[PDB]
């Protein structure tokens, strides 16, 4: 880097993002999943190109563990063959994802300190490294992802967690809901690729307007959404409408089948149990954040009902950044180059004089 | 304090009303305070002492025209005030009789026929 | 070395005299505000001279010194001493002055002093002639005092000069002067003239001397505001002179009578 | 000060002036006197003829 | 002064000189309702070189 | 992202002349800086403590044009909040006023003469230059043509 | 120098940019003085 | 509208000029787009005199 460097691993249900400090972008991005079959012992590109004859499994799925050889795998795999550095001359800071007992992070450095043994550790919150690239140690952070979901408050750069609400929604029940309607317009849909192909034509060609109304009337008496695709493997599918009938479950959840409140309503909900006194500091600077920004032009209607949420009489100061999916990497990234974030951060002697529950007081 | 936060203090003493809902009056104070601010005119006491004494003559009440004489007498005698000429000048001009023109009446020297 | 200075107080030996002389009633009444605007400049080089004269008491001034500051009045006043041997050169009084700092207006740019000098002498030269403007334009009769704006007004409307002896007064009454045109205001002097003609005959009967106008006639150069008022006066004065003799005492009954 | 002659440039041309209109008007009072101050507004100097519409007011009272 | 020649020649205006600065050359007494035939000649000296001459023509 | 344009403004207080990793050690100076403050009377009234801190030291119509801009800047809220902080962060005549000889209907107030006296300032700034430059030039070789030799020379000092 | 554009500087005949460029060349003559007078006290 | 937001941010510049700060124009953007982000500009006040301090070590 250009002092001591450190290690930065963001360990989500998505992605897992990996590589050293001080580096803007992530030095190696594979996707989340676990080897041993239905390679031998793979994560990475080859294992999701071979998921048919492997399994498919997230360490953490919303904020809890599925087992303890999944979690250990994926960070194992993560720490030995995502980057292969040396423990003792790079200590690693952790992650977990905002509302997370404090015993799964005690059961994350036992894992961390008895598999690789490193002298110096560190496990912070997902939110404080989003709003740590925003300069800011106050604001509401709204993070929604394709396996977790919370609108966090975070003041004075420690998130609340008895106000942040946690809400359950994943990326694979929006492919789940996608197989169910294209079964319900009629279409073979029984394999592997073609939920590799649908994945990709959400993530990529689905389009998501600034009204719901306008543009489902519009689209309706004459699709002007539609736009045709031929993939190199010959295959074509099409619609406009119902691509964007689909997320609906942001405005009213009743459409996917969820059970929980849709997205706005949980941000308002959620400011309602903010406090008042408080209310106009965290919407003084109120962050998109969450990894829907794949598809870019969702923003323009989260601002929106945003806007629409608080007053009008007061002048929003929204920090709208293009990119917000990399928010947890690029936390870490800015923040281990700083030295004051030493002083935060955890040896080996506190762990082994004082217990493990120590990184939970002092790394945060 | 500085002066112009003091003229704020002003603003908010005689109204009122919060400074931040009056500011066009105090935008009004902040160009005649400034540009006309020190004294430019030579000050004098005992002019002003007897125009005192003149204001209270034009009530016709002699009793307090000779209380006014010891204390103005014992404003001399402490000496902490740097302009003793101007807050007699100012308690003159905001005089208010319970129940003339100046004209023929001559004033203090202006600095206008001495150099600055 | 001191040759070398001498074209400064030669270009300040030849103004101070004009300056006195041409601020006579016969000299004109531009010739007047121009000899006022020389005045400025006299204002910087007699307190330049005076502190000069008492930097050199202590020995802080020297002849090579006052030569190396006094380069850019050496310019400057050259420039006036030259425009003043042009006025007495050819002898202009009013507007064919005004044309002759219309020249001196272009005859410098790059200098950006003989330039800006200049172009404050010609804004204050035209206040004595815009006011004039200000009147003949607006009302129908001159109050000139002098003969030397563009127009000049004589009568062919007396007590012994009948209407079959005037026919028409478009033949002598209303002429305009030879070189007393401003020489920009060639385009509208034709208009210039047409309009108080038009105003005079309205007040004759009425009294309007009404403009939608009514706004202080200024210079700049480059400017052309001093036109778009002339031209708006112009419609107004015909229009209300037309409509005035069309509806009363019109020439409908008199054409059909005919 | 170059013998005082800064102080002294403006002065010398305003007392001209107030020494003209008491050369010119001898002899004058009553509308006369309003016939011969009304022949200096007719000036083309700015400074002559600021002077003389303020002496002009003061005689019109 | 040859962007300020190019003011009454990009708009309305005459070059005036009898000191050439700008490569206008204009006929006298052509003016009439034929001068979108030749009347304004291109004279060389005066075309400055910041300007191409597919540029000092196009201006004309 | 906005990190970038925290770097953006460490490259615009950066002159052009290694020095594109003193930059990235610099924006660490900004980040320490950036949290020290997040650690640890509306807007138009301290335009006019300002307006009258001019006005104290003459020049009227300069305040008089401040106030004109921040109204057309009243009709970015939060930019002029950073402009009030900075004041002096940075580096340490017309023929109209005075005079009636010109004009068109020109006011009278007779003499004043007592801006004549900073008519004279006028003329003792124009010196104060015009000497400071003949202060300039004896001083910069004066510190050359005194020393031992090989101080004006790198290469006699290898 | 000093020939060139005094001679350059009383014509009227070479014109508005001929008078630009004097200008300038005169703008770098004031310097030259500028020398001149600060070696002047020196002696 | 992008030529109102243009003449808005010119008068902002002219009285940061005579106020005599040492931001220029492009620092100025740099400024106004992060404040409208929603940064603090009180600590934007501290960031640049330290980072036109430690500049001058540079140089």
């Amino acid at each position: 880097d250009d002092d001591i460097a450190a290690l930065v691993v963001d360990n989500g249900s998505g992605m897992c993002k990996a590589g050293f400090a001080g580096d803007d972008a992530p030095r190696a991005v594979f996707p989340s999943i676990v080897g041993r079959p239905r390679k031998d012992s793979y994560v990475g590109d080859e294992a999701q190109s071979k998921r048919g004859i492997l399994t498919l499994k997230y360490p953490i799925e919303h904020g809890i563990v599925t087992n303890w050889d999944d979690m250990e795998k994926i960070w194992h795999h993560t720490f030995y063959n995502e980057l292969r550095v040396a423990p003792e001359e790079h200590p690693v800071l952790l992650t977990e994802a905002p509302l997370n007992p404090k015993a799964n992070r005690e059961k994350m450095t036992q894992i961390m300190f008895e598999t690789f043994n490193t002298p110096a550790m560190y496990v912070a919150i997902q939110a404080v490294l989003s709003l740590y690239a925003s300069g800011r140690t106050t604001g509401i952070v709204m993070d929604s992802g394709d396996g977790v979901t919370h609108t966090v408050p975070i003041y004075e750069g420690y998130a609340l967690p008895h106000a942040i609400l946690r809400l359950d929604l994943a990326g694979r029940d929006l492919t789940d809901y996608l197989m169910k309607i294209l079964t319900e317009r009629g279409y073979s849909f029984t394999t592997t690729a073609e939920r590799e192909i649908v994945r990709d034509i959400k993530e990529k060609l689905c389009y998501v307007a600034l009204d719901f109304e306008q543009e489902m009337a519009t689209a309706a008496s004459s699709s002007s959404l539609e736009k045709s695709y031929e993939l190199p493997d010959g295959q074509v599918i099409t619609i406009g409408n119902e691509r964007f009938r689909c997320p609906e479950a942001l405005f009213q959840p009743s459409f996917l089948g969820m059970e929980s409140c849709g997205i706005h309503e949980t941000t308002f909900n959620s400011i309602m149990k903010c406090d008042v006194d408080i209310r106009k500091d965290l919407y003084a600077n109120t962050v998109l954040s969450g990894g829907t920004t794949m598809y870019p032009g969702i923003a323009d209607r989260m601002q929106k009902e945003i806007t629409a949420l608080a007053p009008s009489t007061m002048k929003i100061k929204i920090i709208a950044p293009p990119e917000r999916k990399y928010s947890v990497w690029i936390g870490g990234s800015i923040l281990a180059s700083l030295s004051t974030f030493q002083q935060m951060w955890i040896s080996k002697q506190e762990y082994d004089e004082s217990g493990p529950s120590i990184v939970h007081r002092k790394c945060f | 304090k500085s002066p112009n936060v003091l003229l704020q203090n002003l603003c908010c003493r005689i109204l009122g009303r919060s400074e931040a809902d009056v500011a066009q009056q105090f935008q009004y104070a902040v160009r005649v305070i400034g540009s006309n601010f020190a004294p430019t005119v030579e000050r004098d006491e005992f002019l002003v002492a007897e125009k005192i004494k003149k204001e209270l003559i034009r009530q016709r009440r002699e009793a307090d025209a000779a209380l006014f004489s010891e204390l103005h007498r014992k404003l001399h005698s402490q000496g902490v005030l740097k302009n003793k000429w101007s807050i007699l000048y100012l308690l003159l001009s905001l005089s208010e009789d319970p129940r003339s023109y100046a004209t023929l009446f001559a004033q203090a020297l202006p600095r206008d026929a001495h150099s600055t | 070395l001191v040759h070398r200075i001498l074209p400064v107080a030669a270009s300040y030996s030849a103004v101070t005299r004009f300056i006195e002389e041409k601020s006579s009633f016969e000299y004109g009444q531009v010739n007047h505000a121009l000899a006022a605007a020389m005045r400025t400049l006299v204002k910087e080089h007699l307190i330049l001279v005076s502190q000069l004269e008492q930097l050199h008491r202590q020995g802080l001034l020297s002849l090579q010194k006052l030569w190396f500051y006094i380069q850019p009045a050496m310019r400057t006043m050259d420039i006036l001493a030259s425009l003043a041997t042009s006025v007495d050169k050819g002898e202009c009084l009013g507007g064919s002055t005004l044309s002759l700092l219309h020249d001196r207006s272009f005859s410098y740019t790059g200098d950006s002093q003989a330039q800006e000098l200049c172009l404050y002498l010609t804004k204050a030269a035209s206040a004595p002639y815009f006011e004039v403007l200000e009147k003949w334009i607006y009302r129908g009769i001159i109050h000139d005092p002098y003969s030397e704006f563009m127009v000049e007004e004589h009568e062919l409307r007396k007590e012994r000069i009948q209407e079959d002896y005037n026919d028409k007064y478009w033949d002598q009454r209303y002429t305009i002067v030879q070189q007393q045109i401003p020489s920009f205001l060639q385009k509208m002097a034709d208009k210039i003239l047409s309009t108080g003609k038009y105003l005079n005959v309205v007040r004759e009967c009425g009294h309007d001397v009404t403009c939608p106008v009514a706004k202080e006639i200024i210079y700049t150069l480059k400017e052309r505001a001093y036109v778009e008022q002339i031209e708006k006066a112009f419609n107004y004065a015909s229009k209300v002179l037309l409509d005035f003799l069309m509806e009363e005492k019109e020439l409908v009954a008199h054409l059909r009578s005919i | 000060l170059r013998r005082l002659l800064v102080w002294t440039y403006d002065p010398k041309i305003r007392l001209k002036t107030l020494a003209a209109l008491v050369d010119h008007c001898q002899g004058r009072k009553g509308g006369e006197l309003a016939s011969a101050v009304h022949a200096y507004t007719k000036t083309g100097d700015p400074y002559m003829r600021s002077l003389v519409q303020h002496i002009l007011s003061l005689v019109s009272h | 002064p040859v962007l300020s020649f190019l003011y009454r020649w990009i708009y309305d205006g005459e070059l005036e000189d009898t000191y050439h600065e700008f490569f206008v050359a204009s006929d006298p007494t052509v003016k009439t309702d034929r001068l979108w035939h030749d009347k304004y000649t291109l004279r060389k000296s005066m075309i400055p070189s910041f300007m191409t001459m597919d540029q000092s023509r196009k201006v004309l | 992202s906005i990190t970038q344009l925290f770097d953006d403004l460490c490259e615009a207080l950066l002159p052009a002349a290694n020095r594109k990793r003193a930059k990235r050690s610099l924006k660490k100076v900004a980040y320490n800086a950036l949290f020290t403050n997040l650690f640890q009377l509306p807007a138009r009234n301290k335009i006019l403590m300002l307006s009258f801190d001019l006005r104290v030291g003459g020049l009227g119509p300069k305040a008089d044009r401040l106030e004109e801009l921040v109204e057309e800047l009243e009709a970015v809220g939060s930019v002029l909040d950073l402009l009030v902080q900075l004041a002096g962060s940075g580096p340490p005549r017309d023929y109209f006023l005075n005079n009636k000889h010109v004009g068109r209907n020109v006011p009278y107030s007779g003499y004043d003469c007592d801006d004549l006296s900073v008519f004279e300032m006028d003329v003792q700034s124009l010196i104060s230059r015009e000497e400071c430059l003949c202060h300039s030039m004896i001083q910069e070789t004066l510190q050359v043509m005194e020393a031992a030799p090989g101080t004006g020379l790198p290469t006699v000092g290898l | 120098i000093r020939r060139y554009t005094d001679q350059r500087s009383l014509d009227r005949s070479f014109g508005l940019v001929g008078q630009s460029f004097c200008a300038a060349l005169h703008q770098e003559l004031r310097e030259y003085y500028r020398l001149l007078s600060v070696l002047h006290s020196q002696l | 509208n992008l030529n109102a937001v243009r003449e808005t941010m010119d008068v902002l510049l002219e009285i940061s000029r005579i106020l005599n700060t040492g931001l220029d124009m492009e620092t100025l953007s740099i400024c106004v787009r992060l404040c409208e982000q929603g940064i603090n500009p009180e600590a934007l006040s501290s960031v640049i005199k330290e980072l036109r301090k430690a500049t001058e070590a540079l140089k």
